[PDB]
């Protein structure tokens, strides 16, 4: 009973790194990863995994954090490490935008360059 | 079932609409035939009328009991877990 | 970190807990010292006065915390067993305390080669005959294996003795017997 | 490799743990200790170095504490031209009893999709030969096609007519694959293959592959076994640069399957018992089956309407993943036209005057006009009859069921169920008969002449014998 | 007699003892046992109480295994211990069941004495894949005229009869397996089907009912029954099907024909649902599981019509599915609907208004078709059918009503094929439009009875070879033409 | 909603139905004869 | 062995043993109770605990409370001393007429009949009742079942069967009370005393009388029918009589076991009902049966919730009858009594060689007339009367006088209603029905054949209208 | 003395769990600290399924819960006659306390 309340957690604490800034995934499983730790991540904060995916804190829980997944699953396996880059999801705007094909978070799927606006918006 | 209700209420409004219209037009051309012709259509029109009332009381009962019964299945999976 | 799981396998907050320490304690070999020291914590919070104060869920998870604290230094008990019921106590499950402790103690049981053996007799069964009973048991086990025998006697069997060497079993009751030439009988 | 252990098989789902190397999602497992071959695929890592894994076949047997191994990779299939003429399941073995597949090279059955400047935005009409595909609305050259069809309209009739007709019109390495469909049906394709020389036997000269994993088959083989069809295709289209055709039987059984797993793989139930992930699996699925400027890859997919609705989840999920929709309507079957294409409910990306010409586009937007104000004036029709009508509207309504017979036509493969022969009609043959049959240049001939006829010539052919006759 | 207990009632009896692996029972209630230990089980494999009660291990889990439980629970306690058989579950195949009356796992019921059985066979075999089957080419001959000339069957055809209560399911059937007698105790050995009857959930005096009709037909002869009725354990009535199934598979891979009837499949996935759900398994729609589609699709795709090479035996199966109020949407239908070759539909309407068998030809296809039909019957059929959807569409409309009153048959009279062909043929070719449509039975029933009495050439004719030839044709011509004018 | 009295099958369905084929057998007669 | 309760959650009780765990099915007593409290054992939850189901109200059950084990299941008295008497669902008399003193005791759990003990026979059981005779006729030893939404008409037509029935019946009879109103209980007994069947004051009754009323909590209303049960059961095997088994309610059987299975912890099935519907009712429903040692003529009044015949409790009892009598709320409103359903009501002894060919064939061409006015109905409903042919306003015409002529009057109806009943033998039935297809009344009208008897009556009443 | 006194352990959707009230009957009334009266409905191993007459904003984790020792009655008698009294046989038309001399479950 309890997400936290793996055996390797609790043996690590029974034995006696930062659980502040940086998690670790307890399962992962259909976009949805448990990370133990990040006691100081902030909901719908944008977090990064140590494949280069990033995630989103949507569940802040008392001993887990639900984060979804920006990508696919197979590249995140149990004990990856999660880190914290500190702000709420945000995209680039301006008028370097128009005539661009952009994903959901403003990178170009067009091939035509890195968009080169100067302004970001949450 | 929703779809066979569905399927029956369309069908009597169409009949509904196209006995109104008959009657209307009995209504014109009557300007003794034709005056039973206008009665009855009229007649026709007013039944279908009580069979839609009827059929639309039907459809939102069942209507209602199928949102009912999905939420419950979705409910009892959630709680098996 | 790789865990290191203990031979016999246990379930439950109970069984990850005694997982848990098992793995810990095989870490730094200390397996036999924190088990008295676990029997120890259970014949000391089975005593009314702990148990009626860590059991009350109204008095603060933090001062319950500090007072195991101090009752784990004050009796001489190693870091392990220490930060063993700190963590217990700080996801309050101190209520499994006495579970914990029963799984690791047969974990440890199993680890010392203990089998658990059953000997259903209809009587109260002959001594020098429980004796050969004994020597012919210990035949079915491999090495460093020892019988931890307790005979109950059922009156029901008619007869013969009923074995269960941990999971292995015999049937050698009479009862069984004539059942058997019933069914046979009748089919 | 890493080594693990079976902790709990409930069903068709195996959780394995793993005390050393933990092994990522999607990987091929293989159960140790079995005289066949068990393969698990990881789903889920569940904590605690468990794995939860859906099994590829049957699970009966299975022991707790029975050993599992690493494969270090996907589900990995044998690809390149020696799959021409053979039979492989989901994992890639043979199943035609005719030996190991060798081959120089396998790949993942689990990939990415192309990506967005990968997408080629050309569109050329394939013809087909049916009158009702063809004009209403047609396919194209390296679409996604997909056939939506209650049970027993008759979609895999009309899918081994288009394998007939295109595929032996293709030079290019067809592709068919079999999920959770019937095992007769799939031997009769096979030997219909055999027969009419597509698949060669012996000479190895054959043209299509084939992958099967049937109704018989547990949740995972046919959840996975579009995804081995797809990866042959795949390959013949990216590492070939082939034209590729891919016929699949049914698609609605991945999504099956899937829903089949869903509870037990520890996820709440969504809307009419499907799972959570039913559009998102649905994708990365369909986005894989697609033309990109490497090559083509014409895409034929039999969609199973569950009673009939077509707002059930998974078809209605499954029509914006293509580009030409034809939707097989029962109320046209019982009519005993054949094939039962629904002419108001097929929908073609190509149907544009700017692409087809404008003597197809408007034949085709009159006839769908025609039809639709027959729909209207069946009402008038139901209360007062077909005498009290209006010339003009009888008219309408006689030229409408002539539309309606011509719109069927003979299958060559449905001789056994026809008994009429099989017709081919090329496509200026049917837009200039429909275009006549708007105008009303055979308003003296009888309905009846334009049932189950080929061409025009026939229809006429046919009135005149049915005079001579009658 | 005291000499039947003792000759080796007593002194054979195995009375060796074994070392065996056990479990123990954590907790029993509904059927299901949760057991400790048991550590080397395997998945569906067949355990054993100490009550001689046995068992099914479908839930193998960490601390426990789920066990299913083949009768009462009643006797099981906690802390019983639950012995291994070390076999998946399986059952006696072979001639022996024939004539007999067993239980969902073979024990003879009809106290009759033990089944003589050398062979057994696992229940959940897997299907002949791609290369073992061929086409469907022998028909399966039901007796029943609109089946045999409309919705026709072959062997290895799977053809679902559906419809609501007490529409006629259980008596198309038995009229199908009563049939088979002409060609059973015939000489041709690849035209002897022998018959298989699964009674799902249903009442016992219902199945004494139809062993009655299939013993005055003299038809248990060749008939295996198989009965998990509504007293039942819901294991044993979720695992009759599959044990008909390998009762019918030793047939099938032994070059004969054999025929299997489950009546009905919805009892066996209500059964199935109740399984799952006291083993904790999550509910799908309407609580069913999520793989009762599985449950019928892996037991329905065992049904084949084999190859030269395999023996060229045959499985037809004849699901039974009970709808409510006519709805064919619902789950379980939809599922049995996808997976077989075709479809007999009853109604209720139909059954009213005096069509008796009920049959809705609009809607009842055979997708084997014309294929596994005599060529006799394939000729007169075409017309029929051709005739009877024309009426259908303008309900000539008397020649119609002809044909549908000629589709009318009584209950346990099924026809040979060469007088369903007379009959198809005299009503088909306008020699009962000169009747009215009321005396249409008693003149079918007349022109039978002196056709069988007086021209058992003719008939001997069709029969042999298959067809009705030119020659046959004018002769069955005069002979019609004759008995119409004499009545 | 058009064409819903034909689609849902009832007894105005059936004599549609009856209606549109003995109407337009009577002309298929009537349209062979002088073909 | 004695065990000490640790949880009560409604009905359910929890019980754990320190030493010897009862079977399950056991009967436990609590003690220190007032009146007996009986547990019956469910489940063997583990760790010696087991989970029980209450016969009586659970209120001023405390945590600890010793309760003491049996031995066996609940055990209740069967014999001949029961008839004339009232007993509750563990077998104690409810009547006030102290012990009933019989010889034996029975488990009202028990074994279904085997295969090899089923009858086959198929004889008639003639009613009385037109609807029921002509077209879905009783057998006798066989299993009837009248269903019905609420105000139908149940306990009306099955009164009427014990009236026409029971007294006319040579053997003995059970009313099984499970779940309905106790004024109807007080009703029945009162009525049997007055009309002799009940005799208090010697040993020639011939009734036996179970209640457990909706009243009840939900453990007597599941058990009470299987105590009913043991009673006709002792009746049939121990003395091979024939015996006569009223069940008035049984869906509550259904409804009581769903109540219990909120609380026992089980995942629920479709409409909330227990997952172990089908399976509960087939054990109960196996034992109300003929067997080769004696007959049960079985009848039931099965509670169709709302009016869905769809609904799991019926559908599921659908199929353990060899005769169902459908009580029909539409017809009802039609003032044509008794409700039943002509077009939903089946026998499986209609059958031509079990009845004979007039039989069979009045009755369907009773039935396709029925159905050819059914399919009439909406071109009736919409388009009026007049634009049908002369054949459909023929069949109109008659189908309506068979409607009308299917409607028949009480005994026990009289007393709101003012007409007398009418008993109709089955010829006069079979040939009023034949004489109105055949067209010898289509100059009467209609409503001279609501309400009668014999066609005579019709007759009669056609003159006095005139 | 958790024997005839309890501690509100969760307070929400109308049901308050209590820990103690050992001897507490089921179907029994108690009383919270608050002046809030309930009913012990599901007697557990652990605790104490409470239906709360009134509103559980009055409840509070933690709160002490006495048991009356009474299964759940009202007042009864002709005292009541003229009077308007809530589910509990308060009087809420101000016209001062029921006389009432009997109580009944
Ligand atoms: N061809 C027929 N002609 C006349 N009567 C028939 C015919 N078929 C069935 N019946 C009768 O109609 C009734 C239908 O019962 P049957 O068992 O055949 O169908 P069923 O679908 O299995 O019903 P259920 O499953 O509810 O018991 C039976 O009484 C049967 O005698
Ligand atoms: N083009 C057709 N011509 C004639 N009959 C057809 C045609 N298509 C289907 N049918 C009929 O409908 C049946 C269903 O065929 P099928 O292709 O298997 O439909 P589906 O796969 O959608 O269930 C066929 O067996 C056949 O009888
Ligand atoms: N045979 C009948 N004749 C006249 N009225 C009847 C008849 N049966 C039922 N009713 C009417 O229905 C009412 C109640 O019927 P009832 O026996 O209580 O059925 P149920 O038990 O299903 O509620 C009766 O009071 C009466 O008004
Ligand atoms: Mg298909
Ligand atoms: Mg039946
Ligand atoms: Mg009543």
């Amino acid at each position: 009973t309890g997400t936290a309340e793996m055996s390797s957690i609790l043996e690590e604490r029974i034995l006696g790194v930062d659980l502040e800034e940086t998690g670790r995934v307890l399962s992962i499983g259909d976009g949805i990863a448990r990370v133990h730790g990040l006691r100081n991540v902030q909901a719908e904060e944008m977090v990064e995994f140590s494949s280069g995916l990033k995630g989103m804190s949507l569940n802040l829980e008392p001993d887990n954090v639900g984060v979804v997944v920006f990508g696919n699953d197979k590249l995140i396996k149990e004990g990856d490490i999660v880190k914290r880059t500190g702000a709420i999801v945000d995209v680039p705007v301006g008028e370097e935008l128009l005539g661009r094909v952009v994903d959901a978070l403003g990178n170009a799927i067009d091939g035509k360059g890195p968009i080169g606006s100067k302004t970001r918006r949450r | 079932t929703l779809k066979d209700i569905t399927r029956r209420l369309k069908s009597i409004k169409n009949i509904q609409k196209i006995t109104k219209s008959m009657k209307m037009v009995a209504a014109a051309k009557y300007a003794s035939e034709q005056s039973a012709r206008m009665t009855a259509m009229d007649n026709a029109s007013k039944n279908a009328s009580e069979m839609i009332d009827k059929l639309t009381l039907t459809f939102n009962r069942t209507r209602q009991a199928v949102i009912t019964k999905e939420l419950i299945e979705i409910i009892s999976g959630a709680a098996a877990l | 970190a790789k865990l290191v799981r203990p031979p016999v396998q246990v379930y439950g907050i109970e069984g990850r807990y005694a997982t848990a320490l098992y793995s810990a304690a095989s870490k730094q070999n200390k397996l036999e010292q924190v088990e008295k020291e676990l029997l120890r914590v259970a014949q000391i919070l089975k005593e009314p006065k702990v148990a009626a104060s860590v059991l009350n869920p109204y008095v603060k998870r933090s001062i319950k915390v500090k007072s195991l604290n101090d009752i784990t230094a004050k009796e001489r008990f190693s870091p392990l067993t220490t930060n063993l019921i700190n963590l217990l106590a700080e996801n309050g499950r101190l209520s499994n305390t006495q579970g914990v402790v029963s799984a690791f103690s047969t974990m440890m049981s199993v680890h010392r080669g203990e089998v658990p053996c059953t000997v259903t007799s209809a009587s109260p069964l002959e001594e020098a005959t429980l004796s050969e009973l004994k020597t012919v048991l210990k035949s079915f086990l491999s090495q460093g294996q020892v019988l931890k025998l307790e005979a109950k006697t059922d009156p029901s069997i008619l007869g013969g003795m009923i074995v269960r060497i941990g999971e292995k079993y015999v049937d050698m009751s009479v009862k069984t017997k004539i059942q058997k030439l019933g069914r046979a009988m009748r089919e | 490799a890493a080594t693990g252990r079976i902790v709990a098989v409930i069903g068709a789902v195996v959780d394995v743990q793993f005390d050393e190397g933990l092994p990522p999602i999607l990987n091929a497992l293989e159960v140790q200790g079995r005289e066949t071959r068990l393969v698990l695929e990881v789903a889920q890592h569940l904590g605690e170095s468990t794995v939860r894994t859906i099994a590829m076949d049957g699970t009966e047997g299975l022991v707790r504490g029975q050993k599992v191994l690493d494969s270090g990779a996907p589900i990995k299939i044998p690809v390149g031209p020696e799959t021409l003429g053979r039979i492989m399941n989901v994992i890639g073995e043979p199943i035609d009893e005719r030996g190991p597949i060798k081959t120089k090279q396998f790949a993942p059955i689990h990939a990415e999709a192309p990506e967005f400047m990968e997408m080629s935005v050309e569109q050329e009409i394939l013809v087909t030969g049916i009158k009702v595909v063809d004009l209403l609305a047609p396919y194209a050259k390296g679409g996604k096609i997909g056939l939506f069809g209650g049970a027993g309209v008759g979609k895999t009739v009309l899918i081994m007519e288009l394998i007939n007709n295109v595929a032996k019109a293709h030079g290019g390495y067809s592709v068919f694959a079999g999920v959770g469909e019937r095992t007769r049906e799939g031997n009769d394709l096979y030997h219909e293959m055999i027969e009419s020389g597509v698949i060669n036997l012996k000479d190895a000269t054959s043209k299509v592959a084939l992958v099967y994993g049937q109704m018989n088959e547990p949740p995972g083989a046919r959840a996975r076994v579009a995804l081995t069809g797809l990866t042959v295709a795949e390959y013949f289209r990216d590492q070939e640069g082939q034209d590729v055709l891919l016929f699949i039987d049914n698609i609605f059984r991945f999504t099956q399957a899937g829903s089949e797993v869903s509870a037990l793989l520890g996820r709440i139930p969504s809307a009419v018992g499907y799972q959570p992930t039913l559009a998102t699996d649905m994708g990365t699925m369909q986005e894989r089956i697609t033309t990109t400027k490497k090559g083509s890859i014409t895409s034929v997919q039999a969609i199973y309407v569950p009673a009939d609705d077509l707002t059930d989840p998974a078809p209605a999920t499954t029509f914006a993943h293509l580009d030409a929709t034809t939707v097989l309507s029962r109320a046209i079957a019982e009519l005993g036209i054949y094939p039962a294409v629904d002419p108001l409910d097929s929908t073609s990306r190509i149907m544009d005057p700017n692409i087809v010409g404008s003597e197809h586009y408007d034949v085709a937007r009159g006839v769908q006009k025609i039809l639709q104000d027959y729909k209207s004036l069946q009402d008038i029709i139901a209360i007062l009859g077909m005498d009290e009508l209006s010339e003009e509207d009888k008219l309408t309504v006689s030229r409408a069921r002539k539309i309606q017979r011509f719109l069927s036509q003979p299958f060559q493969v449905a001789e056994v169920f026809t008994g009429h022969m099989g017709k081919l009609v090329p496509l200026k043959e049917t837009i200039k008969g429909f275009q006549q049959i708007l105008a009303g240049e055979y308003d003296h001939l009888p309905e009846q002449a334009f049932y189950m006829v080929g061409p025009i010539e026939e229809a006429v052919a046919k009135a005149d014998k049915l005079a001579e006759e009658h | 007699e005291m000499s039947s207990i003792l000759e080796e009632r007593i002194l054979g009896a195995d009375t060796s003892v074994d070392l065996e692996e056990t479990g123990r029972v954590l907790s029993i209630g509904d059927g299901i046992a949760r057991v400790h230990g048991l550590r080397n089980v395997q998945a569906e494999e067949m355990v054993e109480f100490s009550s001689g009660l046995k068992g099914m291990s479908l839930n193998l889990e960490p601390d426990n295994v789920g066990v299913v439980v083949f009768g009462n629970d009643k006797l099981i306690k906690e802390g019983d211990i639950v012995k291994r058989t070390g076999a998946i579950v399986d059952v006696p195949v072979g001639e022996e069941l024939l004539g007999r009356v067993v239980d969902a796992l073979g024990n003879a019921i009809d106290g009759k004495g033990p089944i003589g059985s050398k062979t057994r066979r696992r229940v959940g075999l897997k299907a002949p894949g791609i290369i073992p089957r061929i086409s469907v080419r022998e028909p399966m001959q039901t007796g029943i005229k609109a089946v045999d000339s409309l919705v026709p069957i072959g062997r290895g055809q799977r053809e679902l009869i559906i419809g609501d209560r007490q529409t006629g399911k259980t008596s198309i059937a038995i009229d199908t397996i009563i049939n088979q007698k002409r060609f059973n105790d015939g000489s041709d050995e690849k035209k002897k089907l022998y018959c298989i009857y699964v009674a799902i959930g249903q009442k016992r005096s219902t199945v004494a009912q139809l062993v009655k009709r299939l013993t005055d037909a003299d038809a248990m002869k060749y008939t295996i029954v198989v009965s998990a009725t509504a007293s039942d354990a819901a294991p044993l009535q979720y695992l009759a099907p599959y044990s008909g199934c390998s009762m019918g598979e030793y047939f099938r891979d032994n070059g004969k024909h054999a025929l299997i009837i489950y009546d009905d499949l919805s009892k066996q996935a209500v059964a199935y649902r109740q399984m799952s759900l006291l083993l904790r398994r999550p509910p799908g729609r309407e609580a069913y599981p999520g793989d009762v589609f599985y449950l019928h699709s892996r037991l329905l795709e065992r049904a084949a019509k084999m190859n030269d090479a395999f023996g060229g035996g045959s499985l037809t199966a004849l699901p039974v599915i009970e709808t409510q109020a006519g709805d064919v949407s619902a789950y379980i239908p939809t599922n049995v609907i996808s997976i077989t070759d075709g479809q007999i539909f009853l109604e209720t309407e139909l059954f009213y208004k005096g069509i008796r068998p009920a049959i809705n030809v609009g809607l009842s296809v055979s997708r084997v078709g014309s294929a596994a039909q005599t060529r006799a019957m394939k000729q007169v059929a075409g017309t029929m059918k051709l005739e009877l959807a024309q009426y259908r569409e303008v309900a000539l409309l008397s020649r119609g009503v002809r044909l549908t009153e000629l589709l009318k048959q009584g209950q346990y009279s099924p026809m040979a094929i060469e007088e369903q062909v007379a009959v198809i043929y005299a009503g088909v070719r306008g020699y009962l439009d000169k009747l009215e449509p009321s005396k249409i039975t008693k003149f079918e029933n007349a022109f039978l009875s002196h056709v069988v009495s007086q021209h058992q050439a003719l008939l001997g004719t069709i029969r042999a070879d298959g067809k009705i030839s030119e020659q046959s044709d004018a002769k069955l011509k005069e002979i019609v033409t004759n008995f119409l004018a004499g009545f | 909603g058009a064409g819903s009295i034909r689609e849902a099958g009832g007894a105005f369905g059936k004599r549609e139905q009856a209606e549109e084929e003995r109407y337009f057998r009577a002309q298929s007669r009537e349209q062979l004869a002088a073909l």
